[PDB]
């Protein structure tokens, strides 16, 4: 099929667009309600809290009532004494709920690059400003390669390569 | 799959269906749950809905905001108007004045403006962000869905608490209508028009504290305020029933009929109606006015 | 707070709208160097530090802007982009195909040696044999370009799911 | 740093130009109340606002307390369709008998005389002043156009323009086809002549 | 138009101004020897003209506020660019007045200016020179996406039934209503809250304070957009299309002495 | 037995507002399409569904205009526009565009519609992670509108 | 603090595959470049010799920078800073089968 | 203006209408391609046929190509 | 409103004009294919087995 290669709905034009089947999935959907096509074949777990984590300079901005209400978990070994919840499809609410027990992904490497960039640093409106002395190394290499070209342009007219004065 | 153009959110395409399909039995079992209902037809409707007095459907707040710069402004006034110098006579002068004035109002009408616009840009800011000040549930269905696409019972608890979430003197409701209240309560017209006469006797008053001149023009502008405030409630008071029975004119009374039926459409009709059927023998008509005057009134 | 615009990228001023520009009138002028005076004005190496040194723009600044400049239309519009480059680096190997084989479908050819029959027991597979192409080692290799395309796709597939 | 601007409030720029105030515009340096309020000198109009002001304050009271402390007696809900914001409005706009006829034309003189009349001419006046503004070689006016010019619909201008003209391009070709072969060739059918 | 600026410092014969034009492009000796053909009457205010204009006119040129608004430094390029100019004014600043007197509560004046013109390629709607950012906060938004969309034809794009798209399920329900309200011992429900939609009326007009609750006054700019290639105009409910033809007459009828003893070559 | 946690997206900014409310920014970048021409002629010939259209007042009197709502500065003004053909006089060949005052009556006389074209400012909290995640009170709110107003606020580019 | 975690990035596939990719591809260009030097007879100034060359050659460029691509990868998956659904990994994987 | 042909023939009567306005616009693409190449191709086999006649009508009595021009047997 | 679709604006053509326009130009095409393909002389064949020469 021309339209399904091309990324179409295919025979049916009435058809949807993504097959999570193979690998074609709903990024949207699953950052916000959570990727509901793995919803027959998982649960979540029900029932240390992060309110530890209160003082700490990005998650200070929330109040202590919404980290108390979150229950946090080791995130490797499934606690025995924890109940298993249906995970329901077609509901948009269940992703959000504070019942359910979580993970601190926090300590993440790109989660602390993320806040870094937003919270460790001097905001810069230009990327490569962010790095001083790579700006600085990249416009001694354009000046560099200016000389260069000068230099070479010289030397090939008037026959005489520089070496030898 | 080794790509991938998604955008943010497949558009949505309404499935129809139609009305439902009940059984003789469901049929049965809504029609005796119903209430005691009574149809009512478009002009009732329309008469209990019409803009009447709130021409622009300003909110409360905005009609606050109006009468509270207006006193500003008149505690004002004499200030801007003192001391005022020209050349001319007396008429030159008085057009002075008014220039003055009408600067002065011009200068209230744009802080009034700029309040205006500023309550709005904080409505503005509510809508905008609607997920950031709603509780759960609510909150994912404003996120998923556009007002034309909710429930309509989550949307009218999403929209109330919406509204809800602001000071109570940024909520965005409609002002009460003056002349609808009178229309449809006689208690409140009595009340309204007794008010009128109270405010003109206490300015009677006033006015009759004061030099001769400005008694005068004074006296003029108060029967004028009287009457047209009493023209504003209820244009309609002349058409008393006694007017009614001392009116022998079919095309008058048909004028009443059409100046009553504008306005309220209340039992006056009956009796309108009523005189003239008598005077042109309407039998049909008097059944009519006879089941009416059961049921419609 | 902030006030948000247009879902477009808006854009930055940058270095690399002259960089890259110098960085290949550095190259032409060095080959042009090397073919005049048969030597090196600059030390390959030192060139080659240069040319990478001026590249290691592009991945800190798309860090920085996925990170905070980001949406689907963003996302599309650099997909397709990225089609339309191996579109022509695709075109770039037919031509050069088109190159090579330009001589090889034109089957009669002038040849310095005789490719008839009957006249001795290898001329018959002289035009029709270049036998020395290291057929088995570029064979291992294939298999081993098979290893990457199959284990990178399964991967791929894998973390998608 | 040069002038810095303080604070934000609204400044006339490219991007934004305001809304134009036409009252001010055209009542410039005469005042507006011998028109809205004739006859009336200044503290005449003021006693009269707030005798007005103290007025509307007592209505607005009443009506508040009445609205709020009324008991119900019936519950008005109207019908709309399943997915609709808001019902329909039952007020339509078009005169009924012969009665509702003669009120819209009592109407409607009224407001030609006192409202439809003046947009007229404020609205020629417009096009005349941008004609005014575009001209004296900064525009393109008088270029094309004015009142000359003939206006043609689409089937007058198909049926009187467009069908003539091909039909004498079509009677062109054949009468060329024929010239040119023979300019060239000296015959019209048997190619070069005094050679076949 | 042109501003000379300084006249005195460009009437001397010989410049560096003059000069320079020479050697560059804009002057040369066809100036120096023959200023009648390549100088002539120049570009300029035309007193005679104005003067012409002036005395042509009635006695509006005595009625009309212009002398004071904030356009009256260009009395005279539209003096003299404007056939009529005093006698159209007048009958425009009438007409507001009018307006302005009427018995309507809410007046209606029309304006009209550079934006008021419409276009199919959105350079042209910009100021010159364009600034450097251009639709920052995204592009045109159609009014059409207010129309209700071609509900059929979607429906059968995608193999749909669509038999009853036009039966619709009734709906009386208290809960589907935000906007309550107590009139005359009747509990009314009808509408719900929208928002910045909902509130078009009040943020268009402003009030005059001064007048009284009974007889209220408000005044409103009605914005006016046309695409000036259309030659038919449709005001809709402001102007009856037999009026604007009567206007468009009596229009050319009265400003006609003002243009007949010219011609156009 | 055994617990999945799936990798979040961490990314921030112009992402993190198209992901907080998916539904407005959707509308914001939602593409609509226009009927080809079999389209239209089964288009003109569909019927009218009851009577109301000779009774009611269009949409787009001078009682019931056209509101459409744009995002911007407050004050700057709108663009807005016709697809064509909104009267049998009008143009239909293209798209016609529009440069409007916001929150003003403006009147096409093209076509004769009157329109409402108004801005809404996209004023949204800082995306650096510290946004909330439960119900805010107007307080906060209310200091960071009222700088805005008096001083204005930068633009997410 | 940001501290490399060598036990997490080993236990991430992205980083496992980049970086069996790049060594592969590194086998492939030495293996190539040694049948450029001691295998073959002709040079690339024949008439086969040079097309062959140049299609080789061409093709050899394009390993070179798909390692580069893979190191650069690996270098992201090293760091945890790959996602599922990264424009980075798609463009490795196109290049790669391309 | 380019009637649906397949209205007439009654093709494709399970498909939505624009689907099958697609599918008569293909057909119509179709039958236009179609025509040059038909007139091209007829001429050129006039053209070996008739050269085909003339070798037979000239190398009859020939004694050279009196059995394969003459026959036309390898024209 | 669709003021392009098929039912408005159906201007019919003159019959004198259709007459012309149909004659000019199908007199057009059959005088330039015949002078064109049918009036080609100069391809011209003499078949004379005895204006041949051999020493
Ligand atoms: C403008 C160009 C429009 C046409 C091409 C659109 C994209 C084609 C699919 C694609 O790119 O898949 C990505 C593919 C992985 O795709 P995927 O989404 O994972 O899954 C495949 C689909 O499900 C789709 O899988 P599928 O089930 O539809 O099968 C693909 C289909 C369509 O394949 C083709 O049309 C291939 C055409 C090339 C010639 C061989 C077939 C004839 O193949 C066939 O029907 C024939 C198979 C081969 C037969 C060989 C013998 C004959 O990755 C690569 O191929 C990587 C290398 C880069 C490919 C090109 C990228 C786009 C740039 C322009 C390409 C223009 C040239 C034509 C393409 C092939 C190279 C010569
Ligand atoms: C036959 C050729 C058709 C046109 C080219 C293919 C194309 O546009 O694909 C778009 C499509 C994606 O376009 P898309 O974004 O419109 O499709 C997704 C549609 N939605 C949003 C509904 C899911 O691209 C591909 O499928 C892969 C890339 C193909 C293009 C390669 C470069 C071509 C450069 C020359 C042109
Ligand atoms: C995914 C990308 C892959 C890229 C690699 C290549 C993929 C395979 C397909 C490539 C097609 C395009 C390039 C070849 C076309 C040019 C060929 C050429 O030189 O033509 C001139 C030659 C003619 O040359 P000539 O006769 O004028 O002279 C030759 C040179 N002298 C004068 C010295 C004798 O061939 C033709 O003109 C033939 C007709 C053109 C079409 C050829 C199709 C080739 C099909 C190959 C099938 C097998 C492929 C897989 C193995
Ligand atoms: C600027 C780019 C970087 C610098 C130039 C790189 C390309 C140089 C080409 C010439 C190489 C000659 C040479 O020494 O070859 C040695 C080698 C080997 O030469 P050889 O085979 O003759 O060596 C002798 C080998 N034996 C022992 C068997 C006798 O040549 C190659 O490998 C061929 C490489 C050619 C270049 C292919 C890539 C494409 C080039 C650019 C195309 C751009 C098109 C679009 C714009
Ligand atoms: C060679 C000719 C190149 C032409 C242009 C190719 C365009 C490819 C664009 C790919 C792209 O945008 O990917 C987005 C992706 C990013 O996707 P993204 O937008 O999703 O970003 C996600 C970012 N993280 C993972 C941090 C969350 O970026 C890349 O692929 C990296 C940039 C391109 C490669 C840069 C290489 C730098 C190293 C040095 C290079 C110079 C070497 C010099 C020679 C040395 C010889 C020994
Ligand atoms: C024939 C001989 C020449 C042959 C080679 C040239 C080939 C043709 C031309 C190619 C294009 C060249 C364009 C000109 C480049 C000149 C350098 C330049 O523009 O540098 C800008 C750079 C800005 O640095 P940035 O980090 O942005 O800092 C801003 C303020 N802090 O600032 C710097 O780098 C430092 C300041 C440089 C100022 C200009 C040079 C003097
Ligand atoms: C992908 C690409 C593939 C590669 C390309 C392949 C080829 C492409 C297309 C090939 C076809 C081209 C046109 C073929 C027609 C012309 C050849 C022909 O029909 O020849 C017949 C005729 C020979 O007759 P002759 O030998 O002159 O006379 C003998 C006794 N009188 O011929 C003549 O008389 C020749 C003299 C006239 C020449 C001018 C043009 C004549 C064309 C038509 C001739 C026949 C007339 C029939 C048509 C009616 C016209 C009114
Ligand atoms: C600037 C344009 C130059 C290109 C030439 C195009 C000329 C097109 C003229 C077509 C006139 C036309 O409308 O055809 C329709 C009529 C049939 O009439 P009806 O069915 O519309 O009522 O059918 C007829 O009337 C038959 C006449 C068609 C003959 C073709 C035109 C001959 C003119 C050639 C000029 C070079
Ligand atoms: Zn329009």
């Amino acid at each position: 099929m021309l339209s399904r290669l091309l990324h179409g709905p295919g025979s049916d034009k009435g058809h949807g667009y993504f097959h999570p089947d193979h690998g074609l999935v709903d990024s949207a959907a699953q950052n916000i309600r959570g990727p509901y096509w793995h919803a027959e074949n998982m649960q979540f777990m029900q029932q240390e809290t992060a309110a530890q984590s209160s003082k700490l300079p990005v998650l200070s901005a929330q109040d202590g009532k919404t980290l108390q209400k979150i229950q946090l978990t080791d995130g490797s070994k499934v606690p025995k004494a924890a109940t298993l919840v249906k995970w329901n499809p077609k509901s948009v609410h269940q992703w959000h709920s504070d019942d359910i027990l979580r993970v601190d992904m926090t300590k993440h490497p790109e989660w602390v690059r993320t806040m870094r960039m937003f919270h460790g640093t001097v905001w810069r409106h230009r990327p490569e400003f962010r790095h001083p002395w790579f700006s600085r190394g990249s416009r001694a290499s354009g000046i560099i390669m200016l000389v260069f070209g000068a230099v070479a342009y010289g030397e090939i007219t008037f026959g005489k390569r520089l070496g030898g004065v | 799959s080794a790509w991938n153009f998604q955008e943010l959110m497949e558009s949505r395409i309404p499935d129809y269906k139609g009305r439902p399909n009940r059984s003789g039995a469901e049929l049965e079992q809504v029609k005796a749950a119903l209430p005691k209902i009574e149809f009512m037809t478009s002009y009732e409707f329309d008469v209990l809905t019409k803009t009447r007095s709130n021409l622009t459907k300003e909110y409360s707040y905005q009609r606050d905001m109006r009468l509270k710069v207006t006193e500003l402004m008149l505690d004002e006034a004499p200030h801007e108007l003192e001391g005022l110098a020209v050349e001319g006579d007396a008429a030159l002068k008085q057009l002075a004045e008014l220039k003055a004035l009408q600067t002065l109002t011009e200068y209230a009408g744009d802080l009034l403006e700029g309040q205006n616009q500023i309550v709005q840009r904080v409505n503005d800011f509510v809508d905008s962000n609607p997920v950031y000040l709603l509780d759960q549930p609510l909150r994912e269905e404003a996120r998923w869905n556009l007002l034309p696409e909710m429930d309509h019972k989550t949307r009218s608890l999403v929209r109330t608490e919406l509204r809800d979430w602001l000071p109570a003197e940024y909520r965005q409701t409609r002002a009460v209508d003056l002349q609808q209240v009178a229309a449809f309560s006689p208690p409140v017209k009595a009340d309204m028009f007794r008010a009128i006469e109270a405010r003109a006797k206490d300015a009677e008053a006033e006015i009759r504290s004061l030099p001769p001149a400005e008694q005068a023009g004074l006296l003029a502008l108060v029967k004028d305020n009287v009457a047209k405030s009493k023209a504003f409630i209820d244009p309609t008071y002349d058409i008393t029933p006694e007017a009614i029975n001392a009116c022998n004119d079919v095309d008058a009374l048909r004028a009443m009929a059409h100046r009553v039926t504008e306005y309220s459409g209340d039992a006056r009709l009956l009796a309108i109606y009523g005189k003239a059927a008598q005077l042109t023998g309407d039998t049909a008509a008097q059944a009519i006015l006879k089941e009416a005057k059961d049921l419609v009134f | 707070m902030i006030l948000n615009t247009n879902i477009n990228y808006g854009g930055r001023n940058s270095r690399l709208c002259y960089l890259i520009p110098l960085m290949v009138h550095t190259i032409f002028l060095y080959l042009a160097y090397l073919i005049y005076y048969n030597i090196n004005l600059i030390n390959i190496y030192l060139l080659l530090i240069i040319i990478i040194f001026i590249n290691i723009e592009w991945p800190l600044v798309i860090i920085y802007e996925y990170i905070y400049l980001t949406n689907y239309n963003i996302q599309n519009n650099l997909l397709y982009n990225i089609a339309t480059f191996i579109f022509l680096e695709i075109l770039l190997f037919i031509g050069f195909y088109w190159l090579y084989i330009n001589n090889i479908i034109h089957y009669p050819n002038n040849l310095p040696y005789n490719n008839n029959i009957a006249v001795n027991l290898l001329d018959h597979l002289n035009h029709n044999n270049n036998t020395d192409i290291c057929l088995y080692i570029i064979l291992h290799n294939l298999l081993l370009l098979l290893y990457v395309t199959l284990i990178l796709q399964l991967v791929h597939r894998y973390v998608q799911l | 740093l040069g002038h810095m601007r303080v604070g934000a409030l609204w400044q006339s720029n490219a991007n934004s130009r305001g809304l134009p105030n036409l009252l001010k515009e055209v009542m410039a340096a005469e005042p507006i109340y011998p028109y809205t309020h004739p006859g009336l000198s200044a503290k005449q109009i003021l006693w009269n606002t707030k005798f007005n002001l103290k007025l509307e304050k007592d209505l607005i009271s009443i009506a508040e307390s009445a609205v709020q402390s009324q008991t119900v007696n019936k519950v008005v809900i109207p019908t709309m369709l399943t997915g609709d914001v808001n019902p329909k409005s039952p007020a339509s706009v078009v005169a009924k008998d012969k009665y509702q006829l003669a009120k819209q034309m009592a109407e409607f003189q009224y407001k030609k005389s006192y409202f439809e009349k003046p947009w007229g001419y404020m609205f020629a006046y417009y096009c005349d002043e941008d004609r005014a503004r575009l001209c004296g070689g900064i525009g393109y006016v008088g270029h094309h156009g004015g009142g000359d010019a003939e206006i043609l619909s689409y089937t007058e201008y198909v049926s009187t323009v467009v069908y003539p003209t091909i039909f004498y391009m079509a009677i062109t070709f054949v009468v060329s086809l024929f010239l040119m072969y023979y300019y060239i060739y000296g015959t019209f059918f048997s190619s070069t002549r005094n050679r076949f | 138009g042109t501003n000379p600026g300084d006249i005195a410092l460009n009437s001397k014969r010989f410049t560096v101004g003059k000069f320079v034009a020479w050697a560059c492009g804009g002057w040369g000796l066809k100036d120096w020897i023959f200023p009648s053909l390549f100088i002539g009457r120049g570009d300029g205010p035309d007193f005679d003209r104005i003067v012409k204009h002036t005395l042509q006119s009635s006695s509006a040129i005595e009625k009309v506020n212009w002398f004071d608004s904030p356009f009256a430094c260009y009395t005279e390029w539209f003096v003299e660019h404007f056939p009529g100019f005093f006698d159209s004014r007048y009958r425009f600043e009438m007409s507001a007045k009018t307006i302005l007197a009427n018995k309507y509560p809410i007046k209606d004046f029309p304006v009209v200016d550079m934006r008021s013109w419409r276009s199919s390629r959105l350079f042209d709607l910009f100021e010159v020179p364009h600034p450097e950012h251009t639709f920052v906060f995204g592009g045109p938004v159609l009014l059409n996406t207010e129309a209700k969309r071609a509900e059929r034809l979607e429906q059968e794009w995608h193999g749909k039934d669509g038999t009853f798209v036009d039966v619709h399920p009734l709906n009386v329900a208290t809960e589907s209503h935000t906007e309550v309200s107590v009139i005359g011992g009747i509990k009314v429900y009808n509408g719900v809250w929208q928002g910045g939609k909902d509130s078009w009326k009040r943020d268009s007009a402003k009030p005059e304070l001064t007048a009284p609750f009974h007889s209220p006054i408000w005044y409103r700019n009605m914005f006016i957009v046309k695409n000036a290639d259309q030659l038919v105009e449709h005001f809709g409910e402001n102007l009856s299309d037999e009026t604007w033809q009567e206007v468009r007459k009596e229009h050319l009828a009265f400003h006609e002495r003002f243009h007949k003893d010219y011609s156009f070559a | 037995d055994s617990v999945h946690v799936f990798r979040p997206e961490f990314a921030q900014g112009k992402f993190r507002i198209d992901l907080d409310q998916p539904a407005k920014q959707n509308k914001l970048q939602q593409q609509i399409y226009t009927l080809t021409d079999d389209e239209r002629e089964m288009y003109e010939d569909e019927p009218y569904i009851g009577v109301d259209h000779l009774y009611e007042a269009h949409k787009g009197s001078k009682e019931n205009p056209v509101v459409v709502e744009a995002i911007g500065v407050h004050g700057n003004d709108v663009f807005t526009g016709c697809l064509g053909g909104c009267h049998k006089d009008a143009a239909d060949a293209v798209a016609y565009y529009t440069i409007v005052p916001p929150n003003t009556l403006a009147v096409c006389i093209d076509c004769g519609i009157h329109f409402v074209a108004r801005i809404n400012e996209q004023l949204t909290f800082w995306p650096d992670g510290t946004q909330p995640w439960e119900k805010v009170d107007f307080k906060a709110v209310e200091g960071f509108l009222y700088k805005h107003y008096k001083y204005g606020s930068p633009l997410m580019i | 603090p940001l501290v490399f975690d060598p036990k997490r990035a080993f236990n991430d596939e992205i980083f496992l595959c980049c970086s069996l990719c790049c060594i592969i591809f590194l086998i492939f260009l030495f293996n190539q470049y040694e049948e450029f030097a001691h295998e073959l007879s002709f040079d690339i100034r024949e008439q086969f010799g040079l097309g062959f060359y140049m299609l080789l050659g061409l093709h050899g460029s394009h390993v070179i920078f798909g390692t580069i691509m893979l190191a650069l990868l690996t270098l992201w998956g090293a760091q945890g800073s790959v996602g599922p659904q990264s424009h980075a990994l798609r463009f490795t994987s196109l290049y790669v089968h391309l | 203006v380019f009637p649906s042909i397949t209205k007439p023939l009654g093709l494709f009567k399970n498909l939505p209408r624009q689907h099958r306005a697609a599918r008569d616009a293909s057909i119509w693409l179709a039958i236009l391609t179609a025509g040059p190449f038909g007139i091209f191709i007829a001429f050129k086999y006039y053209a070996d046929w008739y050269d085909k006649k003339l070798l037979m009508e000239y190398y009859k009595d020939s004694i050279v190509y009196g059995e394969t021009y003459g026959k036309g047997k390898y024209v | 409103y669709f003021t392009r679709v098929h039912k408005y604006n159906h201007v019919p053509v003159p019959f004198i004009l259709n007459v012309g326009m149909s004659i000019s130009i199908v007199t057009s095409f059959v005088y330039f294919t015949y002078t064109s393909l049918w009036v080609r002389p100069e391809y011209d064949r003499v078949v004379d087995p005895s204006k041949a020469y051999v020493n």
